[PDB]
């Protein structure tokens, strides 16, 4: 029953990106900032803690252990509760009369749940955001443009039937079409833009009303393209991203955690730290992350906090110092009352 | 600035109660807009004042064949004088006080 | 079922160009520079995803065979599907219900979509970004009015990364494969003329069980002009693994 | 479909000067104070011009007709061919000589790395004659006067069927003053081919 505080460092050995729903204005993808356009943008702690919680639902399951065929004994309700935190079956209340002192009982059984929580039940870990350390350190990734394969090698023409080459050939023209004809119409569309730019107020909602039938157009346009709906050889928009090797000062914290709890979460960072994978972007590698955590904790009463020991996670492995990690990740496993099923 | 319907269907119905040449100036150009859009298309066809729209071409437009005029704002004084300074217009329609917008 | 990261370096032969839209500016043909203006550029870990993603559909479409008039069987639209990820025919159906399964089914007949993915289906495969090691190692080349491009230097050691999330021994053997083939031609970017792109790379597999400290490396894949040398019996039984599976039905999906 | 490697030494024993066209500075390969290297560009102008001399001299489907665009290729149609950057094997071997000129020392040793992508027997047999065609006339680069052009070239061509792990060699070019020496009866093949083609163009 100790508050764990792990602060340290997430070093990026790939690019570090996340698609923040409200943070991506339409312009393009924006690494959510840290307030205001101008702020230094941060790695979102909700990102992070859902892939840890992923992480430790997987620590659950594997420790729990699969049946013959390789099923977990677990249901949909259960996996779902365990990992995304949404009752299925709606039995998941706040301050309801009755659950009160079932707290205690439920985390000792569930410490997956004691850690991040359930729609009504206080999630005892806090995964902090990741806040770069210097400035710069982000910057535009991706980008590029997919291509036509047959402009890029010609070799592919060899492999086609002369029907297929037709059809490649009719798909060109359509989709170079149909790129002429889209683009002046945007570029239309960008002139009345700029009238909306300089139109005035509650005349720009008609304006409005056309461009959204414009745009219904320009989806029936595509709509009725055959085949081919969307334009192939389309630049790629780029995304925003934290450089390699960008250094992002992490705080994570559980309140009051038992050994049990704490081992729970360590183990869950064991099993991340096989694929220190975070945010998106995984075709191109992004989210790997190197990280170490100094653990300290902090006594109620006394004037400074003690450190438990370190938790580096590296691509070499992972290292945990200090004895009484060991002792929390032991215990933990050590521990067979757990039950992550009913209630 | 949403004007009621009631008022804009009184307003529009008024005008259209007209039965002569007339200057509907009003406030604002938006004034304009909603009225000209709501405004059935009226016989002595209508002319509205554009936003930014120089009042000469309208004018001089407006008195070869005289209709509902609707100016707004930008009236700018002068006069919708007839070619051979005579009165083209019976009814000189305000649709509204031209109020200015609080300057907090 | 393992999730192999193969960890390394690119050491470029002749200079590596990429013309990234976004990077390149009116000065010309310049490398994104891995945040500022700057910064270190890298090599985008798109154009090596392409690279390998099409050595992957070649040996795909080979190893399915060509007929006697010298055409693969394959259709345009699943060639687009396989190498681009561009649902052609035009039944993508996203988060779809009865999808929800099927795409186990998919990736278990088609393990090359599910090594890349396709719009709505996750990638196994991640291709990163390469980095230089040490410092000035990109210049300008291309003197001829003639645009010269950057490019990284004759020698730079790029230190490259890869990831196959939750690798079946088929879909790692594709992926080795796919590197085997790419070998044959080790380019990548831009300026095939002018040679830019050929590389001398070098690979760790790593594996890493979920659960243990410390992962296990299960050998090197060193590709270099005078061959490729594949060292871990255990990337041999994966490669062995894809090539002797017949029960991928590329055709359907 | 063949993809042919071009890996090999460059001997040079006299100043090989590029750039003609704020002193006069090689190109440099990174940064200020490494190493210089000779330009693609150029070797690739001559390649062209070879290759251009070569075709006028004799006389997708649009590569299959014309070998010329097939190599080198016009800014629609990819150029099969690529010709690397020669740099230095050794430290130092250039010096400032002669506006004076800076160039590579006589007896530099200058690793060069060309090739041919998805090469078909008839324009690699153009290649091959086009690279015989170079001993008589090895020149690189301006100073014709000064005559800053004679190099000597050692050429591995190494094949590389896609699947296999490994390239088969298929034979040496040297070219040298004294003449041409060629290796391997695949290219002797090649060039028996190229010498009945039937392009034009």
């Amino acid at each position: 029953m100790r508050t764990l505080n792990f602060n340290g460092k997430i070093s990026t050995l790939e690019p570090l990106t996340v698609t923040v729903k409200n943070a991506v204005s339409t312009s393009g993808h924006r690494l959510p900032r840290n307030g205001g356009f101008n702020a230094a943008p941060y790695f979102p702690g909700t990102s992070i803690r859902g892939t840890l919680r992923h992480a430790a639902h997987k620590v659950i399951v594997d420790r729990v252990g699969l049946n013959a065929d390789g099923k977990s004994p677990f249901d949909l309700a259960e996996h779902f509760m365990l990992a995304q935190g949404v009752d299925i079956n709606g039995e998941a209340e706040t301050f309801a009369p009755g659950e009160i002192n079932a707290g205690a009982e439920l985390r000792s059984k569930n410490p997956l749940i004691s850690l991040f929580g359930r729609w009504g039940l206080s999630g005892k870990v806090g995964i902090g955001n990741a806040i770069p350390d210097g400035d710069n350190q982000w910057g535009m990734f991706g980008g590029g443009a997919r291509s036509i394969m047959f402009q890029r090698d010609e070799s592919l023409m060899e492999f086609l039937e002369t029907d297929q080459v037709d059809r490649l050939e009719r798909l060109l023209e359509e989709q170079a079409e149909a790129s002429v004809d889209i683009s002046q119409i945007k570029t239309e569309q960008d002139a009345l833009k700029k009238a909306m730019k300089s139109a005035d107020k509650d005349t720009k909602a008609e304006l409005q009303i056309k461009v959204r039938e414009l745009d219904e157009k320009i989806q029936a346009r595509k709509d009725q393209k055959q085949e081919s709906r969307e334009s192939i050889r389309r630049p790629i928009d780029p995304y925003e991203a934290f450089i390699t090797g960008a250094e992002l000062s992490h705080r994570m914290s559980i309140k009051n955690a038992t050994d049990e709890e704490a081992g729970l979460f360590i183990s869950a960072l064991i099993r991340f730290a096989a694929e220190p994978r975070f945010g998106g972007h995984a075709n191109h590698n992004c989210g790997l992350v190197e990280a170490h955590w100094t653990v300290t904790t902090w006594k109620p009463g006394e004037l400074v906090p003690v450190t438990l020991g370190e938790i580096v996670i590296t691509p070499n492995g992972v290292e945990i110092t200090g004895d009484e990690l060991f002792a929390m990740v032991k215990a933990f496993n050590e521990n067979q009352s757990f039950d992550f099923t009913a209630r | 600035q949403i004007f009621s319907g009631q008022w804009l269907k009184a307003v529009v119905e008024q005008l259209s109660c007209i039965q002569g040449p007339a200057l509907v100036l009003t406030a604002s150009h938006y004034e304009t807009r909603m009225i000209a859009n709501q405004l059935g298309e009226v016989s002595q066809p209508v002319y509205i004042q554009k936003a930014g729209q120089a009042l000469s071409e309208i004018i001089k437009q407006y008195q070869e064949k005289p209709g509902i005029l609707i100016s707004a704002g930008a009236s700018v004084g002068v006069s919708p004088r007839g070619e051979n300074g005579e009165q083209i217009f019976q009814d000189l329609i305000i649709t509204r006080i031209p109020f200015l917008p609080p300057d907090r």
